[PDB]
């Protein structure tokens, strides 16, 4: 049982070890850029006038 | 000094009566967690107490301090009617609460079906209609007026507003308002105490080895407060009619005013649950 | 022998840790420190929905931002209308224990599951004008925890037997089976393009799967307790999780490690639901402290508290167009916050 | 025009749903819910089979015009219990345990020990703070057969039984050999100790001595639930 089940974990970790990773700075910059770009279309963050709010 | 001294008390009493009842009413109305079938009787009682404290207490205080009724006869009759109505309605609600507790404890499997929000409103309306039918109807009409010369002289005068009644009304109103809703409460609370004692005995038999201070400390308070507050007046009411020249007017007024004090203790008795306490802190602050 | 094989894996896990550590050039908090804070945010309830006889466990906003569905313990799914707060449908259930519900992208089907190891799918629009069981999917040996409509014909669900499977509604048979977890799976979320999905188990681990391939891709080991909720970033390259230890963490697929954590010293209660905003700036999470909290994704600073429920909050969801957010609690009342 | 017609159409449907919900509210409020739980090989299947005559399992039985609705879980068989959160509003919990399995070992500690650990875990759960437990001590004749004319002794497995005396209050069944009664009360006390260690006055335990062939279980379930509801109502009003 454990005789091969332990073996399976060894193979999977390998498959998960051969991957390309980019520096966290680039990912952080991309996330910040996306948030800045789409910051003008979120009614929760910016209170819109009550005329266009269907729940009022 | 004196006249000033009595006046000081008659404002603190009014404020104490008003504040607790209005706080209870707003706490029940504001929060949806306290909306329970049992709580409708409590809010009805609080409304009756608030009406009493806002209608009968201050004008009666002004009358006793001034020693002269400075209003018309119609307003004297209206004041008497409101007093009788509030007093009658402030006791049958307690009787209804006792009966509800009796049914909730002795019949646990049928409690849900017996009481519903539709039936509670009907019961409260019936109680209020009965209370108002014995207050306004025989007072606005002259069925309660006495026959001796002093009563006639005071009725003719527009400056004296005193209470004079015949034997029939003085007995019927007392029986309807006080004596009947007392035996029911006594029997109900005796049954509740017996059930609690039985349950405690069963628990002690079940697991006494490994392991009546609450039942008495609750029932005695609940019964004794009401009995002490409303007992002497509803005895002197019959005594002073059965045999004249026995009870002075000052004693009658003192006992009647002592009876009014009960209206300020109901929140301190029926609103001490942890839920009421938690809600009170939020509304107050 | 067997011990020798175990030794080999331990040496690798290190290499993974070293590679992940060699990548952290600078923290997310450091790079984001000159942005003007959003400040205080005030939200007041707009609608209150009543009609549920018991506590609520799940809800799912519609694709039209108007209709929604919810489930409770009395065995009934109720479809509401947020605009005019009037009921539309009431579907009785064969079983009285349900933990999840879903709403189709086309609005034609509704699914629910619970303690019984069966997922039931209903047809909203059909002949004779009555909601009618359409299909019943069985085969799991554990209770269901979540289910999401991958399309109008195939559905992916996760159960309590440490497995997730992709079903086919027309045939009722499993197509692909996902395995690899040790503890019970509690939540999942699908990508906007519907290619990959993540799941959070009870062994403090989250994995990234591939629907077409059917094999796991990556694993994250940030938390230290059970994971109850999970949500996925709108951009498509991040996700956030909530655990019983009152901490929310924001991972990242490309960097493959966590970037920021949200924790406070005055809270020791659990977390039941986590959701993002349309712009991704605000992260909304529910707690067992009878209320909800609003965080800031890029600064880890609280920006408001949503209170008003008398019991714990078990559901949370933000509509597609970002008009409003709805919360469900054990008080059997649904609220709409704007 | 269409607006008035549809809104008029929509409004009526809310009403036909509210009426249905009001009708179902009484049925929901009338019924009582129970949770059936026990260790393996205890005898739950025989008990539920006897009760019915007259991944989940539901049974609906009515006694004295009162509706009881019992749930038995067999699909979920895991050491860790996370589905137990959904059962925090039940009336009572029924526990069935094999009393005679002191001798059997699952290698493992005597099953009584695993059952006692399960009871301890159930008692101290955060979500089950105010839920009472009805205890069934099944297999009442296997224990007697093992105790009488038996080479096996429970002192080797449970050492504390030797330093014990049978309780004065105990009332024995007719012609009982004196020891078997001592063994039964020892087993019952090992559960009562856990029950009373952290009772706090909010929930209790109701031990019972039931055989499989016994037909009085339906009365015990009714009486215990009635007592539970009465005690809860008394405690709500600060009278107990
Ligand atoms: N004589 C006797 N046999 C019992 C008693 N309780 C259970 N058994 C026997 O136990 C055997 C196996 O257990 P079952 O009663 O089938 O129940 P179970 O195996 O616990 O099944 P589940 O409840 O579904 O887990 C059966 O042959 C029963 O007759 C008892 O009190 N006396
Ligand atoms: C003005 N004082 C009145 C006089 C008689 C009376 C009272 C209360 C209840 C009754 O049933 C009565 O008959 C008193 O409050």
């Amino acid at each position: 049982a454990s005789i091969a089940q332990a073996r399976k974990l060894v193979e999977q970790l390998k498959m998960e070890a051969n991957i390309d990773r980019i520096k966290v700075s680039k990912a952080a910059a991309d996330l910040m850029a996306y948030c800045e770009a789409h910051a003008k279309e979120d009614p929760l963050l910016t209170p819109v006038p009550a005329s266009e709010n269907p729940f009022r | 000094v004196w006249v000033v001294g009595m006046g000081i008390v008659m404002s603190l009493i009014v404020l104490a009566i008003v504040f607790g009842n209005v706080l209870v009413i707003t706490a029940i109305a504001k929060f949806e967690r306290l909306q329970t079938v049992t709580n409708y009787f409590i809010t009805s009682l609080a409304c009756a107490d608030l009406v009493m404290g806002l209608a009968v207490v201050p004008f009666g205080a002004a009358h006793i301090l001034t020693k002269t009724w400075t209003f018309g006869n119609f307003w004297c009759e209206f004041w008497t009617s409101i007093d009788v109505l509030c007093v009658t309605a402030s006791i049958e609600t307690l009787c209804v609460i006792a009966v509800d507790r009796y049914f909730a404890i002795t019949s646990p499997f049928k409690y849900q079906s017996l009481l519903t929000k539709n039936k509670a409103r009907v019961i409260i309306l019936m109680v209020w209609i009965v209370s108002g039918l014995t207050s306004f109807l025989p007072i606005q009409m002259h069925w309660y007026r006495a026959t001796h010369q002093e009563a006639i002289n005071c009725y003719a005068e527009e400056t004296c507003c005193d209470f004079f009644t015949n034997q029939a009304y003085a007995i019927a109103s007392s029986i309807v308002s006080f004596y009947v809703p007392l035996v029911i409460m006594v029997f109900v609370y005796s049954r509740v105490f017996q059930e609690a004692k039985r349950q405690l005995q069963k628990i002690d038999k079940s697991e006494g080895r490994f392991h009546e201070h609450k039942a008495l400390k609750t029932l005695g308070i609940i019964m004794g407060t009401f009995t002490l507050c409303w007992l002497p007046f509803f005895i002197v009411n019959i005594v002073h009619v059965i045999q004249d020249n026995l009870i002075r007017k000052e004693v009658y007024i003192l006992l009647n005013w002592i009876g009014y004090v009960n209206s300020g203790f109901n929140p301190l008795i029926y609103c001490r649950s942890p839920d009421f306490r938690i809600a009170f802190q939020e509304l107050l602050c | 022998e067997l011990d020798q094989l175990r030794q080999e894996a331990e040496q690798l896990k290190n290499q993974i840790r070293d590679a992940r550590k060699a990548c952290a050039d600078a923290t997310l908090s450091q790079i984001t420190n000159n942005i003007d804070p959003v400040g205080r945010i005030q939200m007041r309830t707009r609608r209150t929905l009543r009609g549920h006889l018991a506590k609520i466990y799940a809800m799912h906003w519609g694709t039209d931002s108007r209709l929604l569905v919810s489930a409770s313990q009395d065995g009934k799914l109720i479809i509401w209308d947020s605009y005019t707060t009037n009921k539309v449908h009431a579907i009785p259930l064969r079983s009285s224990w349900v933990m999840t519900c879903a709403y189709a992208p086309s609005g034609n089907y509704v699914a629910c599951g619970g303690l019984d190891n069966i997922c039931s799918i209903y047809n909203l629009k059909t002949r004779e004008g009555n909601v009618r069981v359409s299909r019943e999917l069985a085969g799991h040996t554990g209770y269901l925890s979540c289910c999401r409509f991958l399309d109008d014909n195939q559905i992916v669900t996760s159960s309590g037997d440490t497995t997730c499977a992709l079903w086919d509604i027309e045939t009722g048979q499993q197509t692909t089976t996902f395995t690899g977890h040790t503890g019970d799976v509690m939540s999942l979320s699908l990508a906007p393009d519907t290619r990959l999905f993540v799941s959070g188990a009870c062994d403090a681990s989250a994995k990234l799967w591939d629907v077409r391939e059917g094999m796991c891709r990556q694993t994250f080991t940030g938390h230290e307790s059970d994971i109850n909720a999970i949500c996925f970033f709108p951009n498509g390259n991040a996700f956030a999780t909530g655990s019983d230890d009152a901490t929310c963490r924001l991972f990242d697929l490309r960097a493959d490690q966590e970037l920021m954590t949200y924790s406070h010293d005055n809270i020791i209660c659990g977390i039941t639901s986590v959701s993002f905003s349309k712009s991704g700036r605000l992260l909304l999470a529910g707690y067992d402290d009878f209320n909800c909290n609003v965080w800031d994704a890029l600064k880890a600073d609280r920006a408001g508290v949503l209170a008003g429920h008398d019991n714990r909050v078990s559901c949370l969801g933000v509509t597609d167009d970002g008009m409003a957010v709805a919360t469900g609690s054990w008080d059997s009342f649904l609220k709409i916050w704007n | 025009e269409d607006q008035r017609n549809e809104e008029k159409a929509q409004r009526e449907a809310n009403k036909k749903i509210e009426k249905q919900l009001q009708k179902d509210k009484q049925v929901y409020r009338a019924t009582h819910r129970l949770l059936l739980l026990g260790a393996g090989e205890s005898g739950k299947s025989t008990i539920v089979k006897q009760m019915r005559i007259l991944g989940i399992f539901e049974t609906k039985f009515q006694v004295d015009k009162v509706n009881f609705h019992m749930f038995d879980v067999g699909g979920q068989r895991d050491e860790r219990r996370k589905w137990i959160q959904c059962f925090n509003d039940v009336t009572a919990i029924i526990f069935v345990v094999a009393s005679s399995s002191y001798n059997m070992v699952i290698n493992q500690t005597n099953r009584l020990q695993e059952a006692l650990n399960l009871f301890k875990s159930i008692w101290n759960n955060r979500w089950l703070r105010t839920i009472s437990v009805i205890l069934f001590l099944n297999k009442q004749d296997l224990l007697a057969e093992k105790v009488l004319a038996g080479k096996s002794k429970i002192e080797d497995y449970f050492p504390e039984f030797a330093r014990y005396t049978t309780p004065e209050d105990a009332t024995p069944e007719p012609g009982e050999d004196p020891r078997v009664t001592r063994a039964k009360y020892f087993i019952r006390d090992e559960f009562l100790r856990i029950s009373t260690a952290s009772g706090d006055g909010r929930h209790y335990c109701y031990p019972h001595f039931t055989c499989a062939v016994d037909t009085e279980n339906i009365r015990r379930v009714f009486n215990d639930c009635r007592d539970i509801i009465q005690r809860m109502h008394l405690r709500q009003y600060e009278l107990l």
